[PDB]
């Protein structure tokens, strides 16, 4: 997220982090339909609610940690967000517009690539942060 | 102007697995739909994507019901519907057509891409699909026609009872498309494949 | 008129081997319910669709028990 | 808690609590819309209601005894 907070300097657009860990439904994600009080969309959504740009720096934490237990995966609505043009297809349950999340530049994070849901596999580039030394952690300290 | 309005003649259509350019109808003016499928080894959940109606979703049922009956024709995996999940993307929605938008289209996709042989071009197949391989007759092939004129292909396999249908259409599209009739989805499963098998 | 857009007098309809003809009512008249049934080997489930009620699965299970008590 | 009151007397300011546990929704945090007589806010909007200053000592109470099923 620090790199994020760099990223979002370097292109001077607004930083945003939102949770995926522990994610065990598509109604997590996606929304809820129109039947109770005070329904819910996604995380996503809420998370673009926050924003007021359209094309932000937002991240994703842990997507790797996707679950659902009935048919379908969340890897599926996430590789509907993967294309941009395709980000105009958004899936939703409390609205019904697709968003065009296509300006909003998606980072991700996934501790453990192995564990990313498969049908995300494709179009990922392993950017593989190494661990760090004894002189490493003695510098960024001093400095950072 | 500048950029073209839409990207260049079979270029956007090219030889693959997952793609098919399945012919679809639209109020004003037929479309064709390159539907993609994802099916590489899994636990037998599936999936679909594009604010899709739920026939989509029997129409692959159906198609799925198809290979588990005709697996070994063609060397698809014995024990699949255990073993690989199905991600079906479509363009849009869903098509005012009653029924599935195109059934032999999204089963012949399945069977590529559980096979992982490249679909091929300059044919666009529609029509619906049935569970025991019976390709019904499709209502209004004259805008899937017409579109599959404009989609530069002139291969376009129709249902075999739509037969008739080739001698009420005008013979100005009749002849400038040629024309198969088909029946069981077997029978353009040799006819979407680059390989016989 | 055009082609019959209809199936001529029902003396031969299409090919039906594993489906079979059916009766029914409806708030538009009487229909024709062609119900298709495929037998895929699996593991031994019902899977109805068609968007059926569990009436219309009551009535499918009371079929299977029936050809169970009359297996061979 | 007492603790909490020893600490607010300590800082000189009016110590105050709320049973935040056995809140079962995003709703009693962050209320709703007001659209009708009887429009509630959230419970810190309350806490800070009743504590007459701008910068009280509030306990949240058992705040590990929540759930969330539904309305956020
Ligand atoms: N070489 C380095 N590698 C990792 N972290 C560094 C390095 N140099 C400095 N840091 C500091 O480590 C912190 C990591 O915090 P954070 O970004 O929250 O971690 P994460 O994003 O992995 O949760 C950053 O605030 C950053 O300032």
């Amino acid at each position: 997220t620090s790199l994020g907070r760099s990223i979002a300097r370097s292109m001077n657009r607004k930083f945003h982090r939102i949770s995926l860990g522990g994610v065990r439904d598509e109604a997590e994600i996606r929304g809820h339909r129109r039947t109770y009080i005070g329904a819910m969309p996604g995380k996503l959504i809420h998370a673009m609610k926050q924003v007021g740009v359209i094309n932000p720096v937002i991240l994703l934490d842990e997507i790797d940690k996707m679950s659902s237990d009935w048919r379908g995966d969340p890897a599926s609505a996430m590789l509907e967000v993967l294309d941009p043009e395709q980000n105009n297809t958004f899936t939703d349950h409390y609205l019904d517009v697709p968003y065009d999340l296509s300006k909003v530049f998606f980072i991700t994070t996934a501790n453990t690539l192995q564990t990313i849901p498969r049908p995300l596999l494709d179009r990922m580039e392993v950017i593989e942060i190494p661990g760090y030394t004894n002189m490493e952690k003695q510098a960024i300290a001093r400095q950072y | 102007l500048g950029i073209p309005r839409y990207r260049p003649d079979k270029a956007e259509t090219e030889p693959q697995v997952g793609t098919a350019q399945g012919l679809a109808w639209t109020p004003v003016g037929g479309t064709l739909l390159t539907i993609e499928v994802a099916a590489v080894p899994g636990s037998g959940k599936l999936s679909l994507t594009g604010q899709l109606g739920e026939v989509m979703k029997e129409s692959a049922q159906a198609a799925l019901t198809y290979l588990r009956a005709h697996t070994q024709d063609y060397g698809l995996p014995e024990d699949f519907y255990n073993k690989v999940d199905l991600h079906v993307h479509v363009p849009d929605g869903a098509t005012p057509k009653d029924g599935p938008s195109a059934g032999i289209t999204m089963a012949t996709a399945i069977a590529s891409a559980l096979s992982r042989r490249p679909a091929r071009m300059d044919i666009a197949m529609t029509g619906e699909v049935s569970l025991r391989g019976k390709v019904m007759p499709i209502g209004g092939v004259k805008e899937k026609l017409l579109a599959a004129h404009q989609a530069g292909i002139h291969k376009i396999v129709l249902p075999k009872d739509n037969e008739a249908q080739l001698e009420e259409l005008p013979k100005e599209v009749l002849e400038g498309l040629e024309i198969k009739l088909v029946e069981d989805v077997g029978e353009v499963l040799e006819y979407l494949l680059l390989p016989e098998p």
